[PDB]
C-alpha cells in the first residue's frame, strides 16, 4: 500500500541519502594535485574543440585539468 | 597470379592452400548437388496436371528437411575445422619477418639479426619493363627461404590494411597498434603476387605484395649483401 | 638464436602483447644490472626476442618517450 | 486538402504509398551509382581519373539500395499498406508516429546526398571502418553527413519497429491467435525486433565513431587505448541482423506468392515457416564475426563463429522446401508476379549456398574482401530482395492503385532482368576465387574478360528498369478497373476491393472462437 | 467505427519533428566544421515546440476527448516497453566498449586498467551518494504510484516532488562531479568511456525528471484518474530504467572500473 | 487548485471541424505559425549552407 | 478525401501525357542526380 | 639497510603476499644470474628483504619445496 | 498459452540440448594425464577416509586421480 511505501520513503530511502550526504560532505576537502607528465594517450587532440580556444574541455577545471602543455 | 579466363583458384603453393583446395572442391560439389535438386524440383513441380490443394500433412517430411541438411553440414564443418586448427597448430618458424602497412605502400622489417627495412612501391604502368604486369610489379620484393615455415607479423602505421597473397592461402588484416602473426611456408621458388585487402583510400587497388622465394643459401646471400 | 620461439603465454594472432611484454623485460633487466653496475648480456635473450617481434616504429617511440618521462609501463 | 493528406497523414495506406514512392526514387540513385561502379571496371584504366571519387559511388550505391530502397519499400510500402489490411485492423497503432518514421527518410537521404557534394565525400565503404572513416584520413564533413544520415533513417526504422510490433500484438481480432496471422505479418514483426534489438547498437558505435571524430575521444584510436577492431564488433553487431531484415518480408511476400499463384488457400507447413523465420532471427545475432576472420580473433573463436553460421541453413532450407512443397500439386498461374518468386527461390538458394561456403573461417582467408562475397550477396541480397519486391509489387500493384498490369509486358520485364543480374553476378564468382579484390577502381590485366561480361550485364539490367517504369506508366495510362480477384476468402487484404476506401475495417471483423 | 481503437487527426507534427532532426544534425555538422551554431539553435528550437505541441496533442485526445480506450492503452504500454528495450540496447553498445578497452588495457595506456596517469573518483564518495539517491527516488516513485491508485491527491503530489527533487540532485551532483572530475574525455579510451556512457545517463536522468514535472502539474490540474494515469505509468518505468541503467555504471565504470 | 477538466473536455469536443492541434484557439494557430516557420526557414538556410559548402 | 482508382495517389492520372511528363522528370531526376554528382566531384 | 621499508603495494595489516613477492623475486634473480654465471649480488635487495619479513618456518618449508619440485609459485 | 511453450520446448530448448549434446560428443575421448608432481596443496589427507583403505576419494577414478604417493 501507500502507507508501507511511504514508511520505506521517510524510514530507510532518505535516512539513507542523508548518511551518504554526511559521508561525502566529510571527504569533500579537496585532493593534492598529482605531478604534470604529458603521456601522449591523455589530453588527446586530432581536432580542436569547437568552442573556446580549441584546446579546452567542455567543462575544463583550471585547478585539476592541465592543458597538453601543463597546468594552466 | 591469376591468368586470364580463370575460373578457380591460383595455383596451391603452400600445403595450407592445397589443403583449401580440396576442401572448396569438396564443398562446391555440394553446392552445384543442392542448387541442382532446387532447380530440378521447381522444374518437377511445374510440369504435371494433376492436382493435390487440400492441406497437406508436413510432420514427416521435416524430418527429412533438418536431418539430412544437419548431416551434409557436419561433413563439411569436419574438414573446414580440421584445416582450421592445422592453419594455427604450433611451428617452430626459423625467420620473422614484420610487414607495415601504409597509404599506399608496404614495408618490410627483418630484424631476427640485422636491422634491415625498406619500402615496396607498386611500379607505375608507366615505368614497367618489357613483359611485366600492370599494377602487380613492385620496386623490392619480399625476398624469402622457400621450404622453410617463416613467422610474418603484420602491422599499420595509418590505417586498415590487409596483407594478402591468394596463392599461399593468406590475408591478415594490418591494424595500427596490433601485431597479426600468420606462418608462410612455400613449396616452390618463385614470385607470389597478392594485393591489399581492406579498403584504406583512394589508392587501395595500388598497393601490392610480391614475395621472391629463393633456396636458403640465396636467401642468406642476399641478407649477408644487406650490411 | 634464429628468431623467437613459441610462447604458450601468447599462443593466438594478436603478438601485440609478446612484443610489449618482452620490451618490458628487457629494459627491466637492463635497469636492474646497471643499477648494481652488473652485467647487461643477463638481459639478452629478452633484447632479442623484442627485437625479433616488434615493429622498429613501435620500439623508436617507446623509447623516445622512456628518455621523455612519459613512458607509461613500469620499468 | 493535398497538403493535409499527404504532408500530415495518419493513414496507413497513404503512408505506404509515400513509402513506395520514395523507394523507387530511391531505386533508381542506387541503379545510377551501380552503373557507375561497373563502368568504371567495364574496360581495364581507369574511367573516372579519381579513386576516391569511385569509393563514393560505391559507398553511396549500398546506402542508397539498403537504407532507402529496399527497407522503405518492404517495410514501410507492403508492410503499411498490407499489415492492417491482413489483421482487419482500422491503422496502424500510432498513426501519427508512422507518419514520421516516413518523414525522416528524405532528410536521411539529404544528408547522404550532402555527404557526396561537401569536400571528397566518404569514400569510406557502407562499413565506415576508422581509421580511414576517421578525422584524419577523412577530414572534414562528410562521414560526420554520413553518420547523421545513419542516425536519422535508425529513428525511422526503431520507431517503425515498435509500431508494428505495437500493431500486429495489440490490433488483430480478439479470436485470432498469433498461429492464425498470415506468414507476411509474421515476418515483418520478426523484422521488427531484429531492427528494435540490432539499430541502437549500431547509433551507439557510430555515435563513438563521430565522438573520436570531432569531441577528441579515442574509443577507436590506439594513441587512446582505443581498438579500431571494437567498432567492427559494433558495426556487425547490427549488420549480420540488418541482412536478416532485409530478407525476412521478401520470405513473406514470398510465401504468399508461392501460395496464391499454386491456387492454394495457404501455405506448406504454416507453423513450420513462424519456427524457422524465429529461429533465423533468433540465430542471426550470435553470427556477427564471420565478417572478421581476417582480423586477427582466436582460433577457437572462428570456430564457433563458422559452426554458428552453418545453422542457419537447417531452418533456411524448411523454408525453401516448404515453397517447393506448396507448388507441389498447385493448379498453377504462370502469372509474372509467379516467375518473380520462382526466380527468388532459386537465386536465393545460389546465394544461400555461397554464403556456407563463405561460413567456414579457413577457406574465407582466401575469399574475404574478394568478389567472391559481392557475388554471393547480389544473389542473396541483391536478387533475392529485389525479386521479392518485384513480385510483391506485380502481384499487389492492381490493390494498392485499382490498375491492372499488362501481363505480357511483364513477362518480358522478368526475362530481361533474369539474364541482366545473372550476367552481371555469375562471374564475380571466378573473379572472387581467382583472388580480385572488392572495393578496387582497376584490376590486374588477367580479370578483364569476366568484368567486361559483368559490366555488359549491368547495361541489360538498366533496360529492365527503364521497361518498368513504362510498363508503370502503360497501366495507369490505359485505366483498365479491377473487378474481381481469386482466393479472397484466403487473401482478406483484397476483399475492401481495389484500391480498398481510405478507412477500412472501421467495422472490424466478425471472428468466433 | 465499432472498435475501440483511434483515428487520429491529420498533424503536421511528424514534418515539424522529421525538419527539427534534419536541422538539429545539419546544425551539429555546421557547428564541428563552419564554426556557426545557428541551424543547431534552430533545430534544438523546433524540437522542443514539436514534442510540447505532440504531447499536448496526445493529452488533448486522451483526458479532454476520451480516445484512451483500454485497447489504445494497452497498445501505448507495449509501445513504450518497446521504446525501453530500444533504449536499454544503446547503453549496451557503450558498455560494450568500456568492457573491450577495460578488460584488454592497451600498451599505449601501460598495459593495465585504470591506465597510466588516471586518478579515478572514490566510489564511496559523490558516486555512492548518486547511488542512495537515484534508488531512494525509485522508493518514492513507488509511494506516487499507490498514492495515485489509492485516490490520494495530496501524498501522490508528496511523493512525486520528492521524487524529481532527488532527480534534481543526482543532476546537480553529477554537474559537480563532472567539474571537479580530475580527467576529461579527451583523457583515452577511460574519459571517453567515463563521460559518453554517463553523458548519456545523465541526458536520460534530465529526460526523465522532464517526464516526472510534466506529470506532475498533469496531477496538479486533475488529469489522472487513480485507474487510468499511462503518462505516469510510463514515466515510473522510464525512471526505473534510468535507476537500473545506473547501477550498472556504478557497479561496472565507477566501482569495477576504478 | 480546481477540477476543471470538465470544462476542457466540453472545449475540445465542441463540434467546431478544427484538428485537434489547433482546437484550443488562435494561440494553437500562432504557436502552429512559429513552428512550421522555423521548420521551413530552416530547411531553406540548410539548403543555402549545403550550397556553400558543396564549392571550396 | 476522394476515393477510387486514380485519386488515392499524390499525382495526377487525369491526362497520361501530362503523367507522362510527371514520371520522366521523377524517375529521370533520381537517376540522374548520381551522374551529376560525380561531374561536381570531378569539376573540383 | 635497517629493515624492509614500507611498500605501497602492500600497505595493509596482511603482509603474507610481501614476504612471498620477495622470496619470489630473490629466488627469481638468482636463477636469472646463476644461469649465465652473472652475479647473485644484484638479487641482495630482494633477499635483504624477504629475510626480514617472512617466517623462518616459511622460508625453510619453500626452499625444501622447491628442492622436492612441489614449490607451487613461478622461479 | 501451453501451444506456445511447446513450441519453445521442441523448437529451441531441445534443439539447444541436441547441439551441446553434439559438441561434447565430439570432444569426448580421453586426454594424456599430466606428470605427477606430489605437490603440498593437492591430495590432501588430515584424516582417513571412512570408506574403502582411507586414502582414495568417493568417486576415485584410477586413470586420472593419483593417491599422495602417485598413479596406481
Ligand atoms: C543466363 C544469363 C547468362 C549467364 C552468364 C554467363 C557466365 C559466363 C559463362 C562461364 C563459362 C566458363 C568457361 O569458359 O567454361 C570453360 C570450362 C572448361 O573446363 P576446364 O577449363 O577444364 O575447367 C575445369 C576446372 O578444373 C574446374 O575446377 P576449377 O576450380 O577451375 O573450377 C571451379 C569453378 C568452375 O566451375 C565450373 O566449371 C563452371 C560452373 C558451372 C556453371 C553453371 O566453379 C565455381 O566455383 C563457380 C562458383 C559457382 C557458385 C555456385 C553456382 C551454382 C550453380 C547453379 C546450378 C544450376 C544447374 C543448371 O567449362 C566449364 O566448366 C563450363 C563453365
Ligand atoms: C534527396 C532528397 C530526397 C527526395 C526523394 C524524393 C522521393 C520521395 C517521394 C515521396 C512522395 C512525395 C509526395 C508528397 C506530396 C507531393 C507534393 C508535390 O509536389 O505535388 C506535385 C506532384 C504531383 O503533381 P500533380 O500530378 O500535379 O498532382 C497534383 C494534385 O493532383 C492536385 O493537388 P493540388 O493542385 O492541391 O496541389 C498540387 C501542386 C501544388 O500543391 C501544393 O500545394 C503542394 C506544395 C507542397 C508539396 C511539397 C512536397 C515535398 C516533397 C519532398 C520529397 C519527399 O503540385 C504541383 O503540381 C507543383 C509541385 C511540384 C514540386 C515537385 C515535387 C517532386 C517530388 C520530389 C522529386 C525529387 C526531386 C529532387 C531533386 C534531386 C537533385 C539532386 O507530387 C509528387 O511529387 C508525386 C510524385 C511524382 C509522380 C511520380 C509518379 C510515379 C508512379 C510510380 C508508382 C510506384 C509506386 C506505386 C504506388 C502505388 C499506387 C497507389
Ligand atoms: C539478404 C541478405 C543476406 C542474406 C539472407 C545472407 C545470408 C547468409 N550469408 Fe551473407 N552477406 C550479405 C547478405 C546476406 N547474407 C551481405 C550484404 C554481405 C557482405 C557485407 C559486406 O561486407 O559489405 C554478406 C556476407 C557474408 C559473410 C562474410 C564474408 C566475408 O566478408 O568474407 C558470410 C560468412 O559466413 C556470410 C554467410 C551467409 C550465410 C551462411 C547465410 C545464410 O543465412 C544462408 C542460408 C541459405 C541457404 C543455405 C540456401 C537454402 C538452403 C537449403 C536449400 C537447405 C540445404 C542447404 C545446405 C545443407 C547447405 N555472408
Ligand atoms: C539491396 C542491396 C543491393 C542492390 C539491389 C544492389 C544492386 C547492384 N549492385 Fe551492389 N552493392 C551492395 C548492395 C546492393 N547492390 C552493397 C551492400 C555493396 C558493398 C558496398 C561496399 O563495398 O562498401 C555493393 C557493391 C557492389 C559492387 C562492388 C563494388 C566494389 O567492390 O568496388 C558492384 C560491382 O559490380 C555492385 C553492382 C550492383 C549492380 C550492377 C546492381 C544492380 O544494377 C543490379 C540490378 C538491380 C536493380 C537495377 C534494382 C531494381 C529496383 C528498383 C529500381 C526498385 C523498384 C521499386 C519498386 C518496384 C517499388 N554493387
Ligand atoms: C550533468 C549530467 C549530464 C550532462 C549532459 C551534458 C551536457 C552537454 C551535452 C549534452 C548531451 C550529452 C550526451 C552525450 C554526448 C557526448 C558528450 C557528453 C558528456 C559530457 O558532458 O562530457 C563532458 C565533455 O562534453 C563535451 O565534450 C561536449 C558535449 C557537447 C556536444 C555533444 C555533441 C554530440 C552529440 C551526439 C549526438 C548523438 C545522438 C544519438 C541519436 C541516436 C538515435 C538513433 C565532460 O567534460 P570534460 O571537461 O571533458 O571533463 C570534465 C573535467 N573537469
Ligand atoms: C551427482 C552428484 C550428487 C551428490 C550425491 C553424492 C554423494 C552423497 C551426497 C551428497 C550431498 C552433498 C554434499 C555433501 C558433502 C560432500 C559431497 C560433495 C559431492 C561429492 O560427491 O563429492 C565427491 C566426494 O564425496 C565425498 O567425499 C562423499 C561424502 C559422503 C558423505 C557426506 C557427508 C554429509 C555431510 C552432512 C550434511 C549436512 C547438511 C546440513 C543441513 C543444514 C541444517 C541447518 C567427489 O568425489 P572425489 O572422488 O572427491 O572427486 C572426483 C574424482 N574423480
Ligand atoms: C531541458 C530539457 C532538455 C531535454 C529535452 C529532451 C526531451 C525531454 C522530454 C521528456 C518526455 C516528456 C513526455 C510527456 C508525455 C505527455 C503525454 C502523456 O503522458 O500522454 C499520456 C499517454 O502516454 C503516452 O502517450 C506516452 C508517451 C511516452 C513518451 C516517452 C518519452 C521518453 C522520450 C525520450 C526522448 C528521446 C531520448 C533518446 C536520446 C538518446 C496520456 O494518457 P494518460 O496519462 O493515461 O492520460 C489520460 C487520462 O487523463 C484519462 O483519465
Ligand atoms: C543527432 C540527433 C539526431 C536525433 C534526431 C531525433 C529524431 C527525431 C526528432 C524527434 C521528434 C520527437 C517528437 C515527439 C514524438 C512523440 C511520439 C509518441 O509519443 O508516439 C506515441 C507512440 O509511441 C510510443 O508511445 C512509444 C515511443 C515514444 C518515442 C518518443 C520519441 C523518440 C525519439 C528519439 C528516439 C531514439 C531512441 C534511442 C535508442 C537508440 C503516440 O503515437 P501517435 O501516433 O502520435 O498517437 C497515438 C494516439 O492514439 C495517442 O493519443
Ligand atoms: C520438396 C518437394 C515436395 C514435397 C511434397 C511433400 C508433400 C507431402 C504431402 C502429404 O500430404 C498428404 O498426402 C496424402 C495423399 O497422397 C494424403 O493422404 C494425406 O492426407 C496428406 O496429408
Ligand atoms: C526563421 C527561419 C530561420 C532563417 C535562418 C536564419 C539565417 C541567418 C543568416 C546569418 O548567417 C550567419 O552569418 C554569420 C556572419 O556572416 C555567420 O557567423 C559565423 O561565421 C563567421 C564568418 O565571418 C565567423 O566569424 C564565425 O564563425 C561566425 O561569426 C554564421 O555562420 C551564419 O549563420
Ligand atoms: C496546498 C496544496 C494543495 C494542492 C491542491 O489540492 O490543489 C498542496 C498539496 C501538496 C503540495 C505540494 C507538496 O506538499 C510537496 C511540496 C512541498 C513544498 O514544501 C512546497 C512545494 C510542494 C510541491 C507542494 C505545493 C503545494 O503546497 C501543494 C500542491
Ligand atoms: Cu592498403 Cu587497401
Ligand atoms: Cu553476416
Ligand atoms: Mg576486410
Ligand atoms: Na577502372
Amino acid at each position: 500500500g501507500a502507507r508501507t511505501w511511504r514508511f520505506l520513503t521517510f524510514g530507510l530511502a532518505l535516512p539513507s541519502v542523508a548518511l551518504c550526504t554526511l559521508n561525502s560532505w566529510l571527504h569533500s576537502g579537496h585532493r593534492e594535485r598529482p605531478a604534470f607528465i604529458p603521456y601522449h594517450h591523455l589530453r588527446i587532440r586530432t581536432k580542436p574543440f569547437s568552442w573556446g580556444d580549441g584546446n579546452h574541455t567542455f567543462f575544463h577545471n583550471p585547478r585539476v585539468n592541465p592543458l597538453p602543455t601543463g597546468y594552466e | 597470379m591469376a591468368y586470364p579466363m580463370q575460373l578457380g583458384f591460383q595455383d596451391a603453393t603452400s600445403p595450407i592452400m592445397e589443403e583449401l583446395l580440396h576442401f572448396h572442391d569438396h564443398t562446391l560439389m555440394i553446392v552445384f548437388l543442392i542448387s541442382s535438386l532446387v532447380l530440378y524440383i521447381i522444374s518437377l513441380m511445374l510440369t504435371t496436371k494433376l492436382t493435390h490443394t487440400s492441406t497437406m500433412d508436413a510432420q514427416e517430411v521435416e524430418t527429412i528437411w533438418t536431418i539430412l541438411p544437419a548431416i551434409i553440414l557436419i561433413l563439411i564443418a569436419l574438414p573446414s575445422l580440421r584445416i582450421l586448427y592445422m592453419m594455427d597448430e604450433i611451428n617452430n618458424p626459423s625467420l620473422t619477418v614484420k610487414t607495415m602497412g601504409h597509404q599506399w605502400y608496404w614495408s618490410y622489417e627483418y630484424t631476427d639479426y640485422e636491422d634491415l627495412s625498406f619500402d615496396s612501391y607498386m611500379i607505375p604502368t608507366s615505368e614497367l619493363k618489357p613483359g611485366e604486369l600492370r599494377l602487380l610489379e613492385v620496386d623490392n620484393r619480399v625476398v624469402l627461404p622457400m621450404e622453410m615455415t617463416i613467422r610474418m607479423l603484420v602491422s599499420s602505421e595509418d590505417v586498415l590494411h590487409s596483407w594478402a597473397v591468394p596463392s599461399l592461402g593468406l590475408k591478415t588484416d594490418a591494424i595500427p597498434g596490433r601485431l597479426n602473426q600468420t606462418t608462410l611456408m612455400s613449396s616452390r621458388p618463385g614470385l607470389y603476387y597478392g594485393q591489399c585487402s581492406e579498403i584504406c583510400g583512394s589508392n587501395h587497388s595500388f598497393m601490392p605484395i610480391v614475395l621472391e622465394l629463393v633456396p636458403l643459401k640465396y636467401f642468406e646471400k642476399w641478407s649477408a649483401s644487406m650490411l | 638464436y634464429q628468431t623467437a620461439p613459441f610462447d604458450s603465454r601468447f599462443p593466438n594472432q594478436n603478438q601485440t602483447r609478446n612484443c610489449w611484454q618482452n620490451y618490458l623485460d628487457f629494459h627491466r633487466c637492463e635497469k636492474a644490472m646497471t643499477a648494481k653496475g652488473g652485467d647487461v648480456s643477463v638481459c639478452e635473450w629478452y633484447r632479442r626476442v623484442y627485437k625479433s617481434l616488434c615493429p622498429i616504429s613501435w620500439v623508436s617511440t617507446w623509447d623516445d618517450r622512456r628518455a621523455e618521462g612519459t613512458f607509461p609501463g613500469k620499468i | 486538402m493535398f497538403i493535409n493528406r499527404w504532408l500530415f497523414s495518419t493513414n496507413h495506406k497513404d503512408i505506404g504509398t509515400l513509402y513506395l514512392l520514395f523507394g523507387a526514387w530511391a531505386g533508381m540513385v542506387g541503379t545510377a551509382l551501380s552503373l557507375l561502379i561497373r563502368a568504371e571496371l567495364g574496360q581495364p584504366g581507369t574511367l573516372l581519373g579519381d579513386d576516391q571519387i569511385y569509393n563514393v559511388v560505391v559507398t553511396a550505391h549500398a546506402f542508397v539500395m539498403i537504407f532507402f530502397m529496399v527497407m522503405p519499400i518492404m517495410i514501410g510500402g507492403f508492410g503499411n499498406w498490407l499489415v492492417p489490411l491482413m489483421i482487419g485492423a482500422p491503422d496502424m497503432a500510432f498513426p501519427r508516429m508512422n507518419n514520421m518514421s516516413f518523414w525522416l527518410l528524405p532528410p536521411s537521404f539529404l544528408l547522404l546526398l550532402a555527404s557526396s557534394m561537401v569536400e571528397a565525400g566518404a569514400g569510406t565503404g557502407w562499413t565506415v571502418y576508422p581509421p580511414l572513416a576517421g578525422n584524419l584520413a577523412h577530414a572534414g564533413a562528410s562521414v560526420d553527413l554520413t553518420i547523421f544520415s545513419l542516425h536519422l533513417a535508425g529513428v525511422s526504422s526503431i520507431l517503425g519497429a515498435i509500431n508494428f510490433i505495437t500493431t500486429i500484438i495489440n490490433m488483430k481480432p480478439p479470436a485470432m491467435s498469433q498461429y492464425q496471422t498470415p506468414l507476411f505479418v509474421w515476418s515483418v514483426m520478426i523484422t521488427a525486433v531484429l531492427l528494435l534489438l540490432s539499430l541502437p547498437v549500431l547509433a551507439a558505435g557510430i555515435t563513438m565513431l563521430l565522438t573520436d571524430r570531432n569531441l577528441n575521444t579515442t574509443f577507436f584510436d590506439p594513441a587512446g587505448g582505443g581498438d579500431p577492431i571494437l567498432y567492427q564488433h559494433l558495426f556487425w553487431f547490427f549488420g549480420h541482423p540488418e541482412v536478416y531484415i532485409l530478407i525476412l518480408p521478401g520470405f513473406g511476400m514470398i510465401s504468399h506468392i508461392v501460395t496464391y499463384y499454386s491456387g492454394k488457400k495457404e501455405p506448406f507447413g504454416y507453423m513450420g515457416m513462424v519456427w524457422a523465420m524465429m529461429s533465423i532471427g533468433f540465430l542471426g545475432f550470435i553470427v556477427w564475426a564471420h565478417h572478421m576472420f581476417t582480423v586477427g580473433m582466436d582460433v577457437d573463436t572462428r570456430a564457433y563463429f563458422t559452426s554458428a553460421t552453418m545453422i542457419i541453413a537447417i531452418p533456411t532450407g524448411v523454408k525453401v522446401f516448404s515453397w517447393l512443397a506448396t507448388l507441389h500439386g498447385g493448379n498453377i498461374k504462370w502469372s509474372p508476379a509467379m516467375m518473380w518468386a520462382l526466380g527468388f527461390i532459386f537465386l536465393f538458394t545460389v546465394g544461400g549456398l555461397t554464403g556456407i561456403v563463405l561460413a567456414n573461417s579457413s577457406l574465407d582467408i582466401v575469399l574475404h574482401d574478394t568478389y567472391y562475397v559481392v557475388a554471393h550477396f547480389h544473389y542473396v541480397l541483391s536478387m533475392g530482395a529485389v525479386f521479392a519486391i518485384m513480385g510483391g509489387f506485380v502481384h499487389w500493384f492492381p490493390l494498392f492503385s485499382g490498375y491492372t498490369l499488362n501481363d505480357t509486358w511483364a513477362k518480358i520485364h522478368f526475362a530481361i532482368m533474369f539474364v541482366g543480374v545473372n550476367m552481371t553476378f555469375f562471374p564475380q564468382h571466378f573473379l572472387g576465387l581467382s583472388g580480385m579484390p572488392r572495393r578496387y577502381s582497376d584490376y590486374p590485366d588477367a580479370y578483364t574478360m569476366w568484368n567486361t561480361i559483368s559490366s555488359m550485364g549491368s547495361f541489360i539490367s538498366l533496360t529492365a528498369v527503364m521497361l518498368m517504369v513504362f510498363i508503370i506508366w502503360e497501366a495507369f495510362a490505359s485505366k483498365r478497373e479491377v473487378l474481381t480477384v481469386d482466393l479472397t476468402t484466403t487473401n482478406l487484404e483484397w476483399l475492401n476491393g481495389c484500391p480498398p476506401p481510405y478507412h477500412t475495417f472501421e467495422e472490424p471483423t466478425y471472428v468466433n472462437l | 467505427q465499432t472498435h475501440a481503437y483511434h483515428m487520429v487527426n491529420p498533424s503536421p507534427w511528424p514534418l515539424t519533428g522529421a525538419l527539427s532532426a534534419l536541422l538539429m544534425t545539419s546544425g551539429l555538422t555546421m557547428w564541428f566544421h563552419f564554426n556557426s551554431m545557428t541551424l543547431l539553435m534552430i533545430g534544438l528550437t523546433t524540437n522542443m515546440l514539436t514534442m510540447y505541441q505532440w504531447w499536448r496533442d496526445v493529452i488533448r485526445e486522451s483526458t479532454f476527448q476520451g480516445h484512451h480506450t483500454p485497447a489504445v492503452q494497452k497498445g501505448l504500454r507495449y509501445g513504450m516497453i518497446l521504446f525501453i528495450i530500444s533504449e536499454v540496447l544503446f547503453f549496451t553498445g557503450f558498455f560494450w566498449a568500456f568492457y573491450h578497452s577495460s578488460l584488454a588495457p592497451t600498451p599505449e595506456l601501460g598495459g593495465c586498467w585504470p591506465p597510466t596517469g588516471i586518478h579515478p573518483l572514490n566510489p564511496l564518495e559523490v558516486p555512492l551518494l548518486n547511488t542512495s539517491v537515484l534508488l531512494a527516488s525509485g522508493v518514492s516513485i513507488t509511494w506516487a504510484h499507490h498514492s495515485l491508485m489509492e485516490g490520494d491527491r495530496k501524498h501522490m503530489l508528496q511523493a512525486l516532488f520528492i521524487t524529481i527533487t532527488l532527480g534534481v540532485y543526482f543532476t546537480l551532483l553529477q554537474a559537480s562531479e563532472y567539474y571537479e572530475a580530475p580527467f576529461t574525455i579527451s583523457d583515452g579510451v577511460y574519459g571517453s568511456t567515463f563521460f559518453v556512457a554517463t553523458g548519456f545517463h545523465g541526458l536520460h536522468v534530465i529526460i526523465g525528471s522532464t517526464f516526472l514535472i510534466v506529470c506532475f502539474f498533469r496531477q496538479l490540474k486533475f488529469h489522472f484518474t487513480s485507474n487510468h494515469h499511462f503518462g505516469f505509468e510510463a514515466a515510473a518505468w522510464y525512471w526505473h530504467f534510468v535507476d537500473v541503467v545506473w547501477l550498472f555504471l556504478y557497479v561496472s565504470i565507477y566501482w569495477w572500473g576504478s | 487548485f480546481e477540477n476543471r477538466v470538465a470544462e476542457k473536455q466540453k472545449l475540445f469536443q465542441e463540434d467546431n471541424g478544427l484538428p485537434v492541434h489547433l482546437k484550443g484557439g488562435a494561440t494553437d494557430n500562432i504557436l502552429y505559425r512559429v513552428t512550421m516557420t522555423l521548420c521551413l526557414g530552416g530547411t531553406l538556410y540548410s539548403l543555402y549552407c549545403l550550397g556553400w559548402a558543396s564549392f571550396p | 478525401y476522394e476515393e477510387g482508382p486514380g485519386k488515392n495517389i499524390p499525382f495526377s492520372v487525369e491526362n497520361k501525357w501530362r503523367l507522362l511528363a510527371m514520371m520522366t522528370l521523377f524517375f529521370g531526376s533520381g537517376f540522374a542526380a548520381p551522374f551529376f554528382i560525380v561531374r561536381h566531384q570531378l569539376l573540383k
